[PDB]
């Protein structure tokens, strides 16, 4: 029987969450805006040779529900914190999701991944240095992503799983 | 020696690909003749038009609900249900193509076919073939299934015969 | 004086029953014009055949969205979108229609009918009317919702017009 | 706003946990059996004048999978344990369900309701005054229903909400 993830995908509203889970998990790039109230999805994979499954809960970003989070941030093994690089504001709303979720499991151990989103977009306002120091800073790795092209769509959420069967050993 | 027999799945009435089936009828020959002659047609009904009702990755696509289309109904070749044949063949991988059931000797028409290995179901579903080419279609299924197998887009057998 | 709308509601093609808007033209004119004028379809297009796509029970129902009948899209009568005209009037429970949106400014089509008080969205959506006669059929709508909204079976708003 | 509470439907497979949460939340009986694979619903109700939020959670009785079930026990409020009238082994599952919730959450007195569903059927095979007594000890309501006929369908929900809010 194959080990399942509980992935949660977090980041401030319109950052991609859906898009990147969407690429995941269909193939498709959703080109229009359909804000998330919550959704869930399943995908089996390989990685790093072992068959598992991953179970994602694509989350809402929307500020006015932002005490809301406990629930899925104690169920959750690993947290995909994205922003999106052409969006300053969504980065600096990314230390509220990790402060947020080290309290909630009080730990300042939780597979975490910090994804840069859009970057097939010029306008870009994120430094890749700037993100790199932050995911330095918090011990976690760092990947920049394109929902529209699917770069680094599959390492970013293989690489959580790494990250949490490393917590797990 | 076994047949081979063919579904052509849409999406949404988009054609998606050709998954074809090896039927062990060396092993379970009544079980591999009803899953045949329901994928030709030719006692007047089958899978032709039939949707594929329960997808849950990581473990199964359910489909053969040609009568009621929920789920629930279905029917065999021999009448409306047919014993458990035997338990010779097991669920063990990717690929087996296997009996949906009510409970003993209740086979109708629903089957499913397994994404993973399923072994909690030996003996108590009658395993009658496995894909032969197309699995990569059934992995494609699943892209529209979910936790409880309710699919989020319409997933049919548009065409089906033996090959 | 304020105009009065009306949504003949169907379910799955049945008829379900009618709802009837007292829009708040002497507070809000530009978006309840808007509104009317949708419900009329006198611009060429509006809310006739459109679906109610999200359900939540314990607060409301949302619809609107006429020009992709996937929860994306609709269009005001002013060009796709404008501009928050005011929020005076508040979510003050069972019955408040109110214009969804994806921020400031930009109000379309879509709109939603509180089942419940949300004071939380006062200051965020534009109230525009409330439910005049027929709650009890918005009640039965939320019977076909679910906790993230998707509904199970087609709520359409198969005809409307102006009282 | 209003308060959610967080229902569970339990009991063998067969018994009619289906076919009483679609009564309650969809107002008709379905006949076919449709076995649940796993199934959540929503409604808003009004009890003794508190409106509410009834987040309901139903569940799969097949016992290949008996083991899968801590979860669901731990993150319920409450627990509606169905049996069948003309079925004794599903009143004889009903007794390892309450063990199991009682073990799983660590208490005697979590929110549970014993339900005697199909009582319009004849040849009745466990009868009123066993469920009783099962019910007395634990120290729990008992409800005769009918999905069929919706006999005692909101009466069997109402009352495990009312157990909740003794509790807590
Ligand atoms: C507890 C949750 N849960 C799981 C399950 C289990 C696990 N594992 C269990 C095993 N462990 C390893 C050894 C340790 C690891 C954890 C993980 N996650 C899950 C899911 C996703 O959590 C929501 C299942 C499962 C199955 C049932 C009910 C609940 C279930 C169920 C109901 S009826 C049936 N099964 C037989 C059914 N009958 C009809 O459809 C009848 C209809 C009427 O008459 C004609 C027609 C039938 O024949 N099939 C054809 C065959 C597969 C089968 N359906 C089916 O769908 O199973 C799906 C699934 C996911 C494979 C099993
Ligand atoms: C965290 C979960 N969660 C909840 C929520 C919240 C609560 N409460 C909050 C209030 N507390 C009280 C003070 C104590 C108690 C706890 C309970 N349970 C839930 C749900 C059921 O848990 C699964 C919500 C909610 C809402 C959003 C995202 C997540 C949400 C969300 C996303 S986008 C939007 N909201 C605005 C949206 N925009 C578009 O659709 C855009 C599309 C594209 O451009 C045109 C078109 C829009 O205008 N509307 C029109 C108006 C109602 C609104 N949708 C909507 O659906 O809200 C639903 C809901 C249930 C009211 C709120
Ligand atoms: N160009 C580009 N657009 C994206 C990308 N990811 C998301 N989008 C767009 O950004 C908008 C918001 O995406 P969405 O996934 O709904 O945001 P969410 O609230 O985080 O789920 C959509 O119109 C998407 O098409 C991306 O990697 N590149
Ligand atoms: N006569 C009668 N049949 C019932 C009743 N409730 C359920 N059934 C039948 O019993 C079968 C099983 O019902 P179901 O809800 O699917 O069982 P579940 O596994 O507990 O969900 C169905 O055929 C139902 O129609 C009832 O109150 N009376
Ligand atoms: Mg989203
Ligand atoms: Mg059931």
């Amino acid at each position: 029987g194959m080990t399942e993830y509980k992935l949660v995908v977090v980041g401030a509203a319109g950052v991609g969450k859906s898009a990147l889970t969407i690429q995941l998990i269909q193939n498709h790039f959703v080109d229009e805006y359909d804000p998330t109230i919550e959704d869930s999805y399943r995908k089996q994979v390989v990685i790093d040779g072992e068959t598992c499954l991953l179970d994602i809960l694509d989350t809402a970003g929307q500020e006015e529900y932002s005490a809301m989070r406990d629930q899925y941030m104690r169920t959750g093994e690993g947290f995909l914190c994205v922003f999106a690089i052409n969006n300053t504001k969504s980065f600096e709303d990314i230390h509220h999701y990790r402060e947020q979720i080290k309290r909630v499991k009080d730990s300042e151990d939780v597979p975490m991944v910090l994804v840069g989103n859009k970057c097939d977009l010029p306008s870009r306002t994120v430094d890749t240095k700037q993100a790199q120091d932050l995911a330095r800073s918090y011990g976690i790795p760092f990947i920049e992503t394109s929902a529209k092209t699917r770069q680094g769509v599959d390492d970013a959420f293989y690489t959580l799983v790494r990250e949490i069967r490393k917590h797990k050993e | 020696v076994n047949p081979t027999v063919f579904f052509d799945i849409a999406v949404d009435g988009e054609p998606l690909g050709r998954v074809s089936f090896e039927l062990f009828a060396d092993k379970v020959p009544k079980t591999a003749e009803n899953f045949r002659a329901l994928s030709t047609g030719e006692k007047g009904f089958g899978y032709k038009g039939s949707c594929f009702h329960r997808i849950i990755p990581g473990f199964m696509c359910q489909g053969g609900d040609f009568t009621r289309h929920n789920g629930t109904g279905g029917k065999s070749i021999y009448g409306e249900k047919f014993e458990d044949e035997n338990f010779i063949l097991k669920h063990t991988g990717p690929g087996i193509l296997s009996m949906a059931n009510a409970g003993p000797n209740t086979n109708g028409s629903q089957f499913f076919i397994c994404t993973a290995k399923t072994e909690w179901l030996d003996g108590k579903h009658v395993v009658f073939g496995k894909v032969k080419e197309g699995m990569n279609i059934v992995e494609a299924m699943e892209r529209f299934g979910s936790r409880n197998g309710k699919t989020s887009k319409k997933i049919t057998i548009a065409d089906c015969g033996q090959l």
